[PDB]
């Protein structure tokens, strides 16, 4: 499915994930935030998004939850305070990473 | 037509109850269970499908067990409740093998309930609640999602289980086996249940490497996860020049798979949507036997490969039905009292299991996975001709 | 009906309850809608399920797209999202997610509770279930994304029930029916299962682990919930004192007045009960013998395999000094091979609030959460870093019971502090004594 | 005494033959030299061996330099060179090479031959030996490089005897004593050993292989040369027809007239022989029973373990239809783990010129010589490329006897030719039926 | 003093006899053996150290077995011949365990020969030819080179064996064991004999990583062989700046070893002279038990680790002598007739073996080597307290 | 030990192997041939010598015997005719390679 948000357009799956990471834009996070229960993207949300993106750019994977915590200093409970769906469905989606896979 | 439950999508974290867990079982016990819990003294099987327990107080409870298809409609649950309301004061349970159990206070009530249960039929003639599953017979088959719900099956759980239980049906309501036979089923080698540890096990198997969707792989997959997904190291990261289905030539990150090195486990697909492998004629069944979880006499055992391949034959899988029966019949005729299928097989020797069950033997049965493989070969001249 | 199902129709006959017959019935009850239920997902959901399944039977491959990430706010698992791969042909299963619902321990139900859950699912889902999922959950099979929160709201508010687990988390713990209806239960398996489930609600709802982790609770070594093969941490009851023998009941078995094994074998002629053949000669440690018509057991040499008890429930009982063993690392083949639980704690007392057991659970997690690689099961971490590490992690010292047998390969690591003089060695010291 | 030996001196007392007393005796004989031998290496060689060994007892480390490459022209192995690492302190063992001399099968000698060998070694070596090396060689312990060719020249010309093997070659084959002096030898083990040694002289004298290879020949499953643990190719006798039973002899055992096991246990009181307890109840397949005072055996179910024959040698005999089984892969731990032989050929007839046995040997070598990595034993190659490959290489098909048990992990390889449609699949064909 | 044999160093390949192999055993058989070969009917042990065989012809042969040190002077061999010339017509044999056997024609001759052999003494009191090694006793110890000749040992073969056989001596000439006990010895884990498969086994062990001679390593070693020598990937290639013995500063190709990854097998030293590891206080002994090669009743077994370290204590190794005797005594007192040590250990359970033999248990006994380690652990609740 | 041959100096061990490969000279082989039963170095000898040096220079090991045969075209029997002590003690010694190790 193609969608339009603020004159930019993105290709998305049934789950709301960005199909193509190179198709990313600064408007992506703002398109998503509503469906992930977020009023505004604060600085704390952004440190997490930036980290997820850098980590994916460098390593070709999402980081383990343990690594995300130790790298950004947000404990799991705080990640859920920021992203109510958690690090996968919330943060990773908002960051423009590929959908998490495995026995989810 | 949409009807709101009271949830507010505009305020999703308000009025949210969470972290409350399951109900406590004591919410649901029959009065006789609640009274005597912890004080049970002994049990006996009164007859196929009917159990009795004696408590220290003198109290007796009679349990009547009947089959369940596991997959069931709400209408079937409501029918189960109807039965429970009429006969059981509104109480019932399900077993770890997905049979249904109804409890009453006297043998005569249990006998009347067995007779009522056995009389119930679906349109087509199948028993709704066939009574049995107790003692030394053949009980329900623990199984998985198959083509009803899962994306990684190589076969169908619900269908294969139906075929096999029709085939063996007469042993459910009877106790003629050397020991209760546990048959299990999984539709891929994730083995979501008890395949690795059952008397006889049915396992969906693939026989062809993944078909790589190069155009989408890097966009939909974390490549190193797919690479690390392989137990035998057949996958490596690579670049590749492709023509997209739009006609554009471009070079992508992707993987390459050495075909002669892949053994079709499917795990790279679990990790990566662009690596599907299912195939009509390639996919089928492996049969395994001789595993168990109890510690009775012998230690818990893994089940072993005993049929390399039975093809999928939806909807009736006759070759499957025929093979299980054949295994069961050889076991019931030969094994000693209390011997599970693995007890029997190991005592007479696998060389005799294969002959007795009239199964072929091939390359496929011989372990070749890492250093442990060696221990499964025969380091002794103790063999039978 | 909506779709021709010529292949699936073959599964309507034969004696075993037909999943096809049942789903056809449910499809029909939806079409009729006798109770005027305002269905929240497509009416024809079950007709489209049969349609797509039939297509699978026809072409021999699954028709579910890969994966799916759906859920409810606050939780990082509980729902398995699924989307059919032919949504135009089968719009009724376009969304077809499964909701995992926390079950009571031992799966006892009142019709009150089940009927209420059926009302709920009838309206907000497909009207299809699994009773139960292999891990233990009540499984509700098929609903749409927008209904996930609605169902969850009613489940929690009206039913006081929670979701079960999925993902890299603590999964739903299960138990055998324990002492509710069994004379062998060595501890209140249902209660421990309940209490652990409540204690670790956070680890269940919000995946925090390198991979999945499972608990299962067996009341005795018969393993009626199969914890030794199907849980990362397996809790299996025993006793450590003597088997209790009622000699009068022994004589009654010997005399043909009580069927062996509760009559489990009554469908076949195996001859009259023979205690020598069926009990004494089968005990794996050969620790039983008959003396003057009385059964004697050398308990020191009993491994508690259950066999004599299983044969003579009316004459032999578990001991009075009860507890459980904990075994670690069971898992299915992927990646490094099937494992069953390996003995870690041979015997621990079971006593609310279960601090000692919590100490083991948390010792293991602390280790595994730190050291575990992505998607490495505990059992694989144990193979990678060794059993000795697991034993240390829970504050134990190695005992012979920790192994079936000692290693035969002599590739034995030593810690430097245990070796006199340590490892700081200069080649010049060596060359003073040994010419090149 | 050239050197003080106060540590070694402690091993002169105690009942077991003292290697110290003996070596001291030999050093004295060389010093006295009462037969006027023109000693070719230092006279005090044994003194210096005692001195350097005493140094080792003192400092707890070996005093031989690493390695040594010496030999005779035409041969790539046969001699293990060695140099002491303190040649100034112990000039007599500055060169201290071991010569491996080929032994008769079953290690039968005449004094004629041994005296000849002694005269030779007295003169040209140290006058110290090992009888025998673990592989089976006559070991002559200690000589100098210039003397290697002189000794070889006398050994071949005056004695008609060859060197044995060392290096990456066929090593010296050994047998049990076979039918020379045992009622259970199922084939002439000494003969097959000799004949195989002769057939492959080139592969033993001139290292051609990826690594070492050994043959050992046991006449029955008792394994008196231990081929199953100490040869890459192990050959073990059996029979495939019935055990021959002398019932009168059975009745004599039962009646106390013959001691069980040929009197092996006569030093302890184990009670009177009880055939039921000592034979019938111990048979691993439970295939024996007594009926009206006569022993019966269900031979189909006999795995030929030898027990009953060993207990009752005067009543039970091997069958008439004899051959051997061939097992492959045994080796010490380095690199990948210790192995014993794994059954490859369940039964093969033994018949000069043994073409069929030579086909197995050469098929295995042809495979291993191409595919084996540097310093990879056959056992390791079997683990690397799999047992099925070994079965293929000797032209057999897999049979259940090839395993103790079928595999449990389901990581199963298929050859493409065996799978309908093969492996050449297009993603477009798949996408036709399954939407992304 | 150099005396030529006839060999000519300037014409080395002239008159070179080669490829002639061993002698045929029939060159050496006693006449009774030559005549009855292949026709043997049965045997008996007449008394410790004396066997009899009956042939189909009715002929009998009496074999008298005595101990041997394996390591042996020519003067000792010449004395063995003297014995054989006087009593056995100049014939004799050695066994696969390196005992010595003399064959005669009657029981009376055999008894006289035993009495003679038992009378022979070295200076210092040791028996030259102690009689026994038959039936259910303790026989000779198969062993290796140790400090007499090998460069990879961690202990001495001839010494440790002398110590253990003194300690157990009285059991050699008697038959009071539940079955014959095979004790073996190897001085490093190459195991150049039977350690991996004996009832009790003594094994030379290191506990310190190699000391790297960097100045010489590339000059004396094929570096990639040393890297590949390591079963655990502790060795890797590297360059390194060093100061040579002469005080010159250069950079060499060498290896680096991660100490925490090394388990002291010594195999890199076998491949590479610059990686020695022997150490006086680090080196010692491991004890193993429960192995066997026969197929009698049970299948061949590997021996298992039962003592992690006994220090080297040359010349008398008292702690070794003590530990072996202690194992042998518990086994002889508890095991059932015909049970090998391993049969015994496995039946009572290793948890009971450690308690009956009063042995400590640690970290060190628990397999941690690759995927097969898993199988050695306890996947059952069947254990004893 | 240090030795002198036609005004050239080589360091050698007890077995006559060259200690330092960098110390190789075209004189080394000529010094060795007598101890190794070779009258004169033929073209065939030289091809084998050259291959061994080249293989050690490239790979840091001596070649396996099957690699040496197949790469030079000399069967094992012919190597022994050329080098009566075999490819290890004869050829590798003459080429200036390190002593073979392991259980020789
Ligand atoms: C993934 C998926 N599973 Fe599942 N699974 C259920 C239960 C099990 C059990 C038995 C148990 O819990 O008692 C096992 C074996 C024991 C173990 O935990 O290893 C099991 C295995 C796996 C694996 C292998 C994990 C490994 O090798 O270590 C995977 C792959 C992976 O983790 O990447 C895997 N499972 N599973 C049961 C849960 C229901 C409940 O809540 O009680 C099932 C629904 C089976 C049933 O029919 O009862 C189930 C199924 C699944 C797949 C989802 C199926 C769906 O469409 O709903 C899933 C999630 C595959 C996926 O979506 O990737
Ligand atoms: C190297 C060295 N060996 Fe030796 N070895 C003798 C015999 C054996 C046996 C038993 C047998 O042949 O019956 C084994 C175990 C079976 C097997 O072949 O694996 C054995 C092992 C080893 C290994 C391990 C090989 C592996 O793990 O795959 C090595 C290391 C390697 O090959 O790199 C090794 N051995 N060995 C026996 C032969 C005498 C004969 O009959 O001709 C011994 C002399 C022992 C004895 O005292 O009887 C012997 C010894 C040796 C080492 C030194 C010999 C010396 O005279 O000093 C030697 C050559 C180590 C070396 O110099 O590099
Ligand atoms: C002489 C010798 C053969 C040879 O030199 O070629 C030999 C000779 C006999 N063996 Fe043995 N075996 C000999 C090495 C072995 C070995 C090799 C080893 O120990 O390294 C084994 C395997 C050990 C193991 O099982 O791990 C061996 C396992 C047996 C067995 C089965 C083992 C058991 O005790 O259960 C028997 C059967 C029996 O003794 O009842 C046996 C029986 C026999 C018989 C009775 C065979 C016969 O009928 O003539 C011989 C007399 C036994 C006795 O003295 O009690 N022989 N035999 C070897 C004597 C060694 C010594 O000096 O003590
Ligand atoms: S596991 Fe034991 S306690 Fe639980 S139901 Fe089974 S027999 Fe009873």
């Amino acid at each position: 499915a193609m969608i339009e948000f603020k004159g930019k357009s993105f290709e998305i799956d049934e789950d709301g994930f960005l199909l193509k990471f190179e198709d990313w834009g600064p408007e992506w996070a703002e398109y998503v935030k509503e469906s992930e229960g977020i009023s505004e993207i604060t600085e704390a949300h952004q440190q997490i998004l930036d980290f997820l993106q850098d980590y994916y750019k460098k390593n070709g994977i999402a980081p383990m939850v343990r690594i995300l915590s130790k790298s950004t200093g947000y404990k799991l409970k705080q990640i859920y305070e920021l992203f109510p769906s958690g690090p996968g469905k919330g943060a990773c989606k908002m960051a423009g990473l590929p959908k998490p896979t495995g026995c989810v | 037509a949409f009807v709101s439950s009271g949830y507010n999508p505009e305020k999703p974290m308000e009025n949210r109850i969470s972290d409350i867990g399951p109900r406590h079982a004591s919410d649901f016990f029959p009065p006789v269970i609640a009274k005597n819990k912890g004080q049970w003294l002994w049990h006996e099987i009164c007859e196929p499908g009917i159990l009795m327990h004696k408590a220290e107080s003198g109290d007796e409870v009679y349990t009547v067990r009947c089959g369940g298809a596991r997959l069931m409609s709400v209408g079937h649950i409501r029918e189960i409740c109807a039965i429970a309301d009429k006969f059981c004061g509104g109480h019932l349970r399900f077993t770890t093998r997905n049979n249904i159990e109804f409890m009453v206070t006297t043998l005569d009530e249990a006998k009347k309930l067995k007779e009522y249960l056995n009389a119930q039929k679906f349109e087509g003639g199948s028993f709704k609640f066939p009574v049995g599953g107790t003692g030394a017979g053949i009980t329900n088959i623990v199984h998985t999602q198959g083509w009803v719900h899962c994306h990684t099956p190589a076969t169908d759980a619900s269908g294969t289980v139906k075929v096999v239980l029709d085939e063996l049906f007469e042993e459910f309501g009877q106790m003629r086996m050397p020991a209760q036979v546990r048959i299990s089923m999984a539709c891929c080698l994730n083995m979501c249940g008890a395949v690795h540890c059952s008397d006889i096990a049915i396992l969906g198997y693939h026989r062809k490497p993944p078909v790589i969707d190069h155009e989408w792989l890097d966009n939909l997959c974390e490549i190193p996860l797919a690479v690390a997904a392989c137990p035998v190291g057949a996958i490596r990261p690579t670049k590749k020049e492709i023509v997209t289905e739009k006609g554009e030539t471009k070079t992508v990150n992707t993987v390459a798979i050495k075909n002669e090195r892949c053994m079709f486990c499917g795990n790279c697909y679990t990790m990566c949507p662009s690596l599907p492998l299912s195939d009509q004629t390639g996919d089928g069944l492996v049969i395994m036997a001789g595993g168990k979880v109890s510690n009775r006499i012998s230690n818990p055992k893994f089940s072993k490969v005993v049929v390399a391949f039975i093809p999928n034959e939806p909807p009736r899988w006759p070759r499957l039905a025929s093979v299980i029966r054949q295994i069961v019949e050889a076991y019931a005729a030969d094994a000693r009292k209390y011997e599970r299928v693995g007890d029997w097989a190991e005592r007479i020797g696998w060389e005799r299991f294969f002959e007795k069950c009239e199964l072929d033997f091939s390359i496929h049965m011989i372990d070749d996975f890492r250093d442990p493989a060696y221990y499964t070969w025969r380091q002794t001249t103790n063999f039978k001709f | 009906a909506k779709h021709a199902t010529p292949l699936l129709d073959q599964l309507q006959s034969g004696p075993w309850p037909s999943f096809v017959a049942d789903i056809k019935e449910e499809a029909e009850r939806r079409h009729s809608n006798q109770d005027n239920v305002e269905y929240q997902i497509p009416v024809d959901v079950c007709d489209d399920l049969l349609g797509i399944l039939e297509l699978k039977y026809s072409d021999g491959t699954t028709h579910w797209k890969h994966g799916g990430i759906v859920g409810v706010f606050g939780y990082g698992g509980g729902v398995i999202g699924r989307y059919c791969d032919q949504p135009q042909m089968f719009p009724g299963v376009a969304h077809f997610h499964t909701v995992r619902v926390a079950q009571p321990a031992g799966m006892y139900y009142t019709t009150d509770f089940l009927k209420q859950l059926c009302d709920l699912w009838d309206m907000r889902g497909s009207g299809l279930t699994n009773m139960h999922g292999a891990t233990g959950d009540i499984v509700l099979l098929g609903t749409t994304t927008p209904q996930l929160e609605e169902f969850y709201f009613e489940l929690t508010h009206k039913m006081n029930n929670d979701l079960g687990g999925s993902g890299s988390n603590l999964r739903t713990p299960a138990s055998c029916l324990g002492d509710s209806r069994c004379e062998w239960a060595c501890y209140d398996a249902q209660e421990l299962c309940y209490q652990m489930t409540q204690e670790y609600q956070d680890e269940l709802h919000r995946p925090a682990f390198p991979y999945k982790f499972k608990f299962k609770f067996d009341g005795c070594p018969n393993g009626c919930v199969a914890s030794i093969a199907r849980s990362d941490m397996s809790f299996i009851g025993t006793w450590r004192d003597d088997i209790r023998i009622d000699q009068e009941a022994v004589a009654a078995y010997v005399g043909g007045e009580i069927q062996p094994n509760g009559g489990a074998h009554s469908g076949k002629d195996w001859g009259a009960f023979d205690i020598q053949k069926e009990v004494i000669d089968l005990c794996p440690t050969e620790c039983m013998w008959m003396e003057d018509g009385k059964l004697q057991i050398n308990n020191r040499e009993c491994t508690r395999c259950m066999h004599c008890l299983n044969v003579m429930p009316r004459a032999l009982r578990i001991g009075n000094d009860r507890g459980l063993s904990i075994l670690v690392g069971a898992k299915a083949p992927i990646l490094d091979g099937a494992q069953m639980g390996s003995l870690l704690v041979p015997f621990i007392k079971v006593e609310d609030p279960y601090d000692e057991i919590k100490e083991i659970i948390e010792g293991i997690w602390e280790w595994w959460m730190e050291e575990g690689k992505n998607r490495e099961r505990l059992g694989e971490l144990i193979k990678r870093q060794g059993l000795a590490k697991a034993i240390a992690a829970v504050g134990l010292t190695p005992v012979p019971q920790h192994v079936m047998e000692p290693r035969h390969n002599p590739y034995i690591f030593w810690k430097e502090k245990d070796v006199e003089g340590g490892w700081d060695r200069d080649i010049a010291d060596y060359r003073k004594h040994h010419q090149r």
